[PDB]
């Protein structure tokens, strides 16, 4: 097997660590990040949330506009549950494909209940004499996001 | 009993409301106005449909560029992110690509890792080893 | 990460000169990447209506 431009597969060789060393290394790394959470060294967190059929990027003091009516009194404090991502300058927690409740918590307040600005929808047809004009008004809900807290427990 | 239409003024006003910013004679003459306004609304509603594919195109491009920076192509990145059971929007993904470059390079490292794990698994020709990122979690 | 507003703005949209050596390259494969970098399609901040795109020097 001499070297010809073909006989050698065109890509870098794959170096894959042993599962044992990886289990140790993981236990250790998770341990360390865990020490950062316990310490309180995370400056500001941002989260990726799944709400009302969309995904969002959320941080404390921020604002989002949800496209349908929720049944909540105005000013109540909601706790969002399905959480995809959590991240901070030094570290990031990734859910498969969801983050466990005990690990992280994100609490928002509903600010505004509104009807959306009129959306003009009109179908038309060439010389069939067909027009249909309809104006749409959509109930909307604005959320202030208050807090993202992250608990020490990670194993 | 002869009747005439007294309020014709507001009838015209209602279609000229929408016609003010057009160029030329469409913003005055009621005919030209009526037609150009119907055109305008039709394209309004078609645009509603388009702008979802436009935004998604934009996102895919930004994900492609962000992925290229770390030396990984778009299909590789997306597939492997999925095979790791991480479900993220292309919207959320492109936003991570811009406003959190660190996290995003973390993701690209993850995907690349998972992929090499794949090549090694499939070329290895044995059923036993589960790459640490190849395990599949069933929810409880 | 903490910059004033005007300098953050400036840093993000900076035009960056690229050099690309040509000798013995198929002119098509050259123009492929030359075009990508020209158009701004390597920048995650890219948009069609932004002026962003970078110089390209082919030698
Ligand atoms: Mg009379
Ligand atoms: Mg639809």
């Amino acid at each position: 097997v001499p070297k010809t431009s073909l006989g050698s597969p065109p890509w870098p060789d794959i170096v894959l660590p042993d599962p044992v060393e990886e289990t140790r290394h993981h236990a250790e790394v998770v341990g360390q990040v865990n020490e950062l959470i316990a310490a309180g060294r995370y400056g500001r967190l941002f989260a990726v949330v799944h709400f009302a059929g969309h995904q969002w990027k959320v941080t404390a003091e921020d604002l989002i506009l949800i496209e349908n009516e929720l049944d909540v009194a105005c000013g109540e404090r909601i706790r969002l549950e399905k959480v995809l991502l959590v991240g901070a300058d030094n570290f990031t927690l990734l859910g498969k494909p969801l983050l466990g409740k005990e690990l992280v918590r994100v609490e928002a307040t509903v600010i505004e209940k509104t009807e959306s600005w009129p959306k003009i929808n009109m179908k038309f047809q060439k010389r069939k004499n067909y027009q249909r004009k309809r104006i749409t008004v959509n109930p909307q809900t604005v959320l202030r996001i208050n807090s993202i807290e992250i608990a020490p427990c990670l194993c | 009993l002869r009747s005439r239409v007294t309020d014709r003024y507001w009838r015209v006003q209602e279609v000229l409301k929408h016609a003010r910013h057009f160029r030329g004679r469409k913003n005055r003459c009621y005919r030209l106005a009526v037609r150009a306004v119907t055109r305008a609304f039709v394209k309004c509603t078609r645009a509603r449909r388009l702008k979802k594919r436009s935004l998604r195109t934009l996102w895919i491009n930004r994900i492609t560029a962000a992925s290229q920076e770390h030396g990984l192509k778009y299909p590789a990145f997306i597939i492997n992110l999925i095979k790791c059971q991480v479900e993220l929007n292309r919207k959320v993904l492109a936003d991570l690509a811009i406003y959190e470059p660190k996290t995003f390079k973390s993701l690209a490292a993850l995907a690349k890792r998972r992929r090499e794990e794949g090549f090694a698994a499939a070329l290895g020709d044995g059923k036993e080893p589960d790459g640490i990122f190849s395990r599949v979690v069933q929810h409880r | 990460s903490s910059f004033s507003k005007a300098p953050q703005q400036w840093a993000t949209f900076a035009r960056v000169w690229y050099l690309l050596d040509g000798k013995m390259q198929p002119p098509g494969k050259l123009a492929a990447m030359a075009s990508v970098k020209l158009q701004g399609l390597h920048k995650p901040v890219y948009h069609q209506l932004s002026d962003c795109g970078d110089h390209v020097v082919i030698m």
